[PDB]
């Protein structure tokens, strides 16, 4: 009779486990019943602190009320600019909350671009280090000598040659957040608004995001136009070094400069990048064709021969169109034997570029 | 020690109160007697069965002082 008792015991165990599952279900149901009695709370912004117990809070899409804190809250946490949860009836601040927008085009984070990706900028890389690493790594040496850090470092040169690549490389070397300016939330000189744009420039960067800045329209402001230049000078002239608005500009042309910026502190460093060297272009080919599946022998010097007067972005779409014509002719591989003809056809009025075609 | 405080009555009064308002939890019990009796230990243990940190509040309704 032992086997029958064991069978009924096993069925009993199954039924007990089902009962435990029912226990979990009933506790969840009671928890949701308890949740039903809860009532939502309006989301508001604290404009100003009136007294130790009075606050001015404006609803996200409503009017502003003078209210009071609930009780067991840190009034230190309730500062002008914090998101809080007003009770919907007494309007009392029950709790605070962590905080698109214009900054939706402000960030332009560097990414994981490192030194290895950038090829043929050894002297340029050393210049960036000697200019920037001291303000980052050793700001105290400037106090040791007793001078404000240099702010304006101009890495002027042709666009598409890796200026932002160099900046991202050094940023990843120091793992510092590179906040390249995308105008919105950082526009200053833009004459549409005078001081609100100044406020966005300052507060969005440096204060919130630690340091490491850049600028867009790389040659626009470097080159009503006179008044625009005076306002630019007022924007950039000289700011507190506690907060870094380091203006690492990389204007595309030398003639797009004026003596009004050549003063140190305004634009001190003049890092110069010229047309990419043939060996530098070679290294750029190597790194950019790394990712492409290149089976067989590739003699990159032959494709170097006809790569004169190019930039890095040219070389990148050379690799991309290598892949494109590999798809078009069904080759998982890509060899130099057609690298030759591709480089034969990547030089015309609009630099020919995509017409290079034959490349696998 | 001859006393009777209902168990099921407490349970379903709490059921009703929690249905009305679930924020209210059993946290103790009360008796109007000016002095606690020798009996109160059993009632406090019974309440502890419903709330481990049960605190009994004596409310002297008769005297105003
Ligand atoms: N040294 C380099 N190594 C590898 N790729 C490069 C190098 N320089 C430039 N490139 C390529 O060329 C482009 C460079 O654009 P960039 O110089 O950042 O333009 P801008 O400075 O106007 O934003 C990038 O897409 C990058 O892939």
């Amino acid at each position: 009779k032992l086997l029958e008792h064991k069978e009924i015991d096993g069925r009993l165990k199954e039924l007990r486990e089902q009962l435990k599952e029912l226990t979990k279900q009933y506790e969840k149901s009671e928890n949701d019943l308890k949740a039903l009695q809860s009532v939502g709370q309006i989301v508001g912004e604290v404009l100003k602190q009136l007294t130790e117990e009075k606050f001015i809070v404006k609803a996200t899409n409503g009017p502003r009320y003078v209210v009071g804190c609930r009780r067991q809250l840190d009034k230190s946490k309730l500062k002008p600019g914090t998101r809080v949860a007003l009770d919907m009836t007494t309007l009392t601040i029950m709790r605070y909350l962590p905080r698109p927008l214009v900054y939706n085009m402000s960030h332009e984070d560097p990414g994981n671009v490192s030194y290895s990706e950038i090829g043929g900028l050894s002297e340029q890389i050393r210049e960036l280090r000697e200019v920037i690493e001291l303000p980052l790594t050793n700001p105290e040496l400037f106090q040791r000598v007793g001078i404000i850090p240099p702010k304006g470092c101009l890495l002027y040169g042709p666009p598409g040659t890796g200026k932002t690549l160099l900046a991202r490389a050094v940023a990843s070397q120091l793992d510092c957040n590179f906040l390249k300016v995308v105008s919105s939330s950082i526009v200053d000189k833009y004459i549409g608004e005078s001081a609100r744009l100044i406020r966005e420039m300052f507060n969005y960067a440096r204060d919130h995001q630690p340091c490491i800045i850049f600028m867009d329209e790389i040659d626009a402001i470097g080159g009503e136009i006179q008044r625009t230049l005076m306002e630019l000078l007022n924007q950039m002239d000289g700011f507190d070094t506690l907060h870094r608005v380091k203006m690492i500009m990389a204007t595309n042309r030398p003639d797009t400069l004026d003596p009004a910026l050549l003063r140190p502190g305004r634009l001190d460093r003049k890092i110069h990048i010229d047309l990419p060297n043939e060996q530098a272009r070679l290294d750029i080919l190597k790194i950019h064709a790394g990712p492409i599946t290149k089976h067989g022998e590739i003699d990159y010097e032959a494709i170097v021969k006809l790569s004169d007067g190019f930039n890095g972005a040219d070389l990148r779409n050379v690799c991309t169109e290598a892949g494109m014509f590999a798809i078009r002719a069904d080759h998982d591989f890509v060899v130099q034997e057609d690298f030759m003809k591709a480089v034969r056809k990547v030089a015309d009025s609009k630099k020919l570029e995509s017409k290079l075609d034959y490349k696998p | 020690s001859v006393w009777f405080l209902d168990h099921d009555y407490l349970e379903n009064m709490y059921g009703m109160f929690k249905k009305v308002n679930a924020r209210e939890r059993i946290v103790g019990w009360y008796h109007t007697g000016p002095k606690l009796h020798k009996n109160d230990i059993a009632i406090n243990e019974l309440m502890k069965r419903y709330c481990p940190n049960s605190v009994l509040v004596i409310i002297d309704v008769k005297p105003k002082d």
